[PDB]
């Protein structure tokens, strides 16, 4: 088989997964709007007086605090596999170098011209 | 380390204008914070799916 | 000639010392472990001449030379003799030195350790080399092969170390270490040779020699049938020629000598053999060892340059294996290469960055220092 | 055809200028603009490239399908990315594991012959019954019958 | 991960560790309780190579390690090597993180305290798990086996349990813990096979004791006939292949390890063996309890796959029981897998939701709490 046909396909392969990763990061902007509608609802804040206006300051305190502390929990969820990928990532290289490391290079070549 | 994180409005000595505005601070503040979660928790599923991936090299390679 | 403070490695054995640069694949050149004397008085001035010869200037003008060889079975007696074959090497002819490069070399496992002392000591004191590792000859051919696991018959000179290596472990119970090497299998061809009317006695002759081996010989998988044909026909015979246009018309003597490492019988020695030898060296280590060392024996150094070698020594070992397992041997074209290309690849290996005594921990510790820094 | 406009897109404009300059040299002026290929070993080495004279005679055993006995530019630039592969940029394993992922619709750590084939007929591009397994084959280094991550970073290395 | 936050399952006997997700119907990997160290010295480098090695790694790569058993007749006595096992088991083989779901784990209630409190911090600590539960091997027997009411004969790798229940209570009294497993059975066998010419006695040979005795051997229902032809000829021996090529081959040794059980004098202990002490379980307990549990002898753990096994100790109890009676053994497929399987069911019942110690409560407690809310 021609190189030419080869090489398209495997182009064109890779270019419908950019198309499909840009539709990842869409469909992940699409939801964030989503979520923080549901998860962040709007304040009330128009045509309240002092004691409905406090209440809402209160909600808002426990609600910020709410926030944090499940966003803490992730970040770290999220640091735990980086970490782990780090670590299986340097195993994978050390048992690649071990096919390739000892043996390629670009070698005896002045044990021609000499 | 979330005490210091949170923020926290003055609320018992405020009127309404001041209430209104202090509000709306942490109604943002709030919002930026659930935006974060979300990415953080899409992070976290790639990461995952890195972590499986690497898993099987190691298995494969070894 | 170079442009990096690359490591230098040698290979010094009873033979040659092979010698380059670290991250090439080959020595840059060979140095003979020689150093020539005049055994003549001389009549002529304004002659240049030298009051010693080495290397290749002791080959070149030996017609009149005698030549010595610094190092026995793995040993330096005289090491003045190898610091100016050294001197040589790095300064003339490789054209890099010890004084602004670190340097690996190559040793057996049970090399007694006074020769590793010695060789350390002049590495740091006379070519001033900033760094140095002793490398065993066994894990520099399992690099060079593509292997962690084997037997490393590493066939030198003057000894044949035959050390088993698991998973990158030694397992030093199983060392089967003989004395019988390529030195002596120079030693029976002119014996053998002397009987048919060919004596080799005095240093040109006993170069000569040493080169019909290298040129002529063989094991063949089958010594006896090899044997029933080269000692009827003068079709198996062939003729060498001699440095005065001579020839030297050699029969089964072509594989006698070769023979004597599966038969070191043949030069007074009491052992069964290389064969016998690499079993015991794989049947000495646990059965869940035996496996992986069966699937891979290692034939490094010389002498396994001869034709057939892979064959007898396969056959041989599986004829003393257990059945069922497979017995497979690895004899790689980088073969009597195989020990410096493996020093070439440590001495680079990122991994053996760290494994280099400094010559600052050599002066606070001086040469003994090598026994409890690189084995 | 294909391979030949590929090889153009990718080299960059600080290469391939430099792949014409040096290339020019097989034509010795006042001829026909012919490019002959036995000069080839030559510009190999004049574009930084340091074969031996066994891989200077490979590059012009490789060239001159049609026995015309000349190299074009952009035939160059093919047997030049061939020898010495001076891609543009090439991407990254970052930029290959998100794309990775895309193919892998399963999450199963690999790309099977369905998701590879899903994937390029989806591009609009017609593929035949022996397609899809002939590029599975290419990156299936291991011939575990399937290409994974590891072999697709290699597979697609210098894909754009 | 998980279509539920359902809990994992760990059965980690003396032997082998059994692990899955409850809900399922088999384990979905199973290790040996093994971690495995070098005992040799490294002479290549860049060779990775740990410091330990854990259930299969440390089984794939044994030729060169001492193997260990971080548990001891059913007691942890190492746990940092259970804490490395569960890492790998709940990592790499069901690829779940202990801290989004609970976990449980089992031990004979005959066990020392130790163990159940070890259990359950590691899983705590080390894992963060959000629940915990130390389950009872006879009860999770029984589910797996279809009894509320019989014996459990649990004869594993560790220490024979023998605990009678009825109308899914415990009879305690009636418990006797015996000194007889699996594990005496592997060492007597290595000693009768040294006898014959094969010794055995490193961590490579008792490994592969132990699987010929898990593929060769059987106890017999009568194994004084069954002696009587096999120590007298060859025609009743099997073959063993041993990981080097080498055949073994065993005749009346493959019953006269099993046997063992019925006759414990052959290991030096003081017992009437398997069958007399199920048969006391059984007479220890109310004379209106006597008559089920003679009906209902369930086998469960490791041995009791041995051919004529469930024939052997239905005949020993018969011979043992009074007359009129029918005495019978279950004999499940879930053999040796039943504990897991039990802990499966186990962990699912909606009865069973309350039973699970929270990490809430364990920290207000400490480890001491699995005392208030396991059993
Ligand atoms: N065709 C051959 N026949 C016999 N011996 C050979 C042949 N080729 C190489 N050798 C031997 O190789 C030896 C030199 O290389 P080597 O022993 O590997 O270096 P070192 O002794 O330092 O380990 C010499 O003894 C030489 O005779
Ligand atoms: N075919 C067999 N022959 C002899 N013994 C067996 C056989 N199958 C299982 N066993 C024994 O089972 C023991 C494992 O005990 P096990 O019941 O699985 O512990 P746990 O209940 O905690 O999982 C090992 O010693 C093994 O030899």
């Amino acid at each position: 088989i021609s190189a030419s046909r080869k090489l398209q396909l495997k182009t064109l392969l890779l270019q419908i997964a950019k198309q499909e990763l840009e539709r990842e990061a869409e469909e992940r902007r699409g939801e964030k709007g989503r979520a923080l509608s549901t998860r962040c609802q709007p304040l009330e804040l128009a045509g309240l007086g002092f004691a409905e206006l406090q209440d809402l300051c209160r909600q808002l305190h426990a609600r910020v605090d709410k926030v944090d502390e499940e966003r803490y929990d992730i970040e770290a969820k999220v640091t735990k596999n980086i970490t782990e990928i780090a670590d299986l990532t340097q195993k994978i290289f050390d048992l690649r170098g071990k096919f390739k490391r000892p043996t390629l290079r670009r070698v005896r070549i002045s044990a021609d011209a000499m | 380390i979330l005490a210091e994180r949170r923020k926290v409005l003055a609320i018992d000595h405020l009127n309404e204008d001041q209430l209104r505005e202090k509000a709306k601070e942490l109604w943002q503040s709030i919002y930026n914070l659930e935006a974060e979660k979300f990415d953080l928790q899409e992070k976290f599923k790639q990461q995952k799916y890195e972590i499986n991936v690497l898993r099987n090299r190691i298995n494969d390679n070894q | 000639d170079e442009d990096e403070t690359t490591a230098l490695v040698c290979d010094n054995g009873s033979g040659l010392v092979k010698a380059g640069f670290a991250g090439d694949d080959a020595p840059r050149a060979v140095f003979p472990s020689i150093v020539g004397r005049p055994r003549h008085q001389g009549v002529m001035v304004g002659m240049g001449q030298k009051d010693s010869y080495v290397g290749d200037e002791a080959q070149s003008k030996r017609g009149i030379l005698t030549l010595k060889y610094p190092i026995e079975h793995g040993i330096i007696t005289n090491w003045d003799d190898m610091e100016k074959i050294w001197h040589h090497t790095f300064y003339n002819e490789l054209r890099v030195a010890p004084e602004e490069h670190p340097t690996l070399l190559t040793e057996a496992p049970l090399n007694p350790k006074a020769n590793r002392e010695k060789m350390t000591q002049i590495m740091f004191e006379t070519f001033n080399v900033p760094a140095m590792y002793v490398a065993i000859q066994a894990v520099l051919s399992l690099y060079a092969s593509g292997r962690t696991t084997g037997i490393v018959l590493d066939s030198g000179d003057g000894v044949t170390h035959n050390v088993p290596i698991y998973e990158g472990y030694a397992l030093p119970h199983a060392i089967m270490r003989l004395d019988l090497a390529g030195r002596d299998l120079t030693d029976y061809l002119m014996k053998i040779l002397t009987e048919r009317g060919y004596s080799f006695v005095t240093t040109a002759e006993r170069e000569i020699v040493r080169d019909i081996k290298e040129k002529l010989c063989y094991v063949a998988l089958d010594f006896e049938n090899e044997m029933a044909t080269a000692a009827s026909s003068s079709s198996l015979e062939k003729s060498y020629e001699l440095p005065d246009g001579q020839v030297i018309t050699i029969g089964n003597e072509r594989f006698r000598c070769p023979e004597t490492l599966f038969q070191p019988s043949f030069i007074g020695m009491e052992s069964a053999g290389i064969h016998e030898t690499t079993y015991n060296s794989i049947m000495k280590c646990d059965i869940d060892i035996r496996k992986d060392l069966y699937a891979n024996n290692v034939m490094s150094g010389g002498t396994t340059m001869y034709p057939g070698i892979a064959d007898r020594m396969q056959k041989e070992i599986t004829a003393l294996a257990p059945s069922t397992m497979k017995i497979k041997i690895i004899a790689p074209p980088e073969r009597k290469y195989s020990v410096w290309i493996g020093g070439s690849i440590l001495a680079s290996l990122s991994t053996f960055q760290q494994m280099w005594i400094t010559k600052q921990e050599y002066d606070e510790a001086g040469p003994s220092i090598v026994h409890r820094k690189c084995f | 055809d294909d391979i030949y406009k590929a090889a153009v897109e990718q080299l960059t404009e600080e290469q391939k200028n430099e792949f014409k300059a040096a290339f020019d040299i097989f034509v010795l002026g006042a001829e026909d603009g012919c490019i002959s290929t036995k000069e080839l070993g030559k510009v190999m080495r004049m574009l930084g490239q340091n074969p031996t004279p066994e891989e200077l005679q490979e590059m012009i055993d490789e060239v001159d399908e049609d026995g015309s006995g000349t190299v074009d530019f952009d035939e160059f630039l093919v047997m030049m990315v061939r020898c010495m592969k001076d891609d543009s940029k090439g991407k990254s394993e970052e930029e290959l594991s998100d794309l990775f992922r895309m193919f892998d619709k399963n999450a199963d750590g690999y790309i099977d012959l369905d998701e590879l084939k899903i994937m390029l007929q989806a591009t609009g591009e017609t593929i035949t019954e022996d397609d899809i397994e002939e590029l599975m084959k290419d990156g299936d280094k291991n011939n575990d019958g399937r290409i994974d991550y590891d072999e697709f970073l290699e597979f697609m290395k210098g894909v754009e």
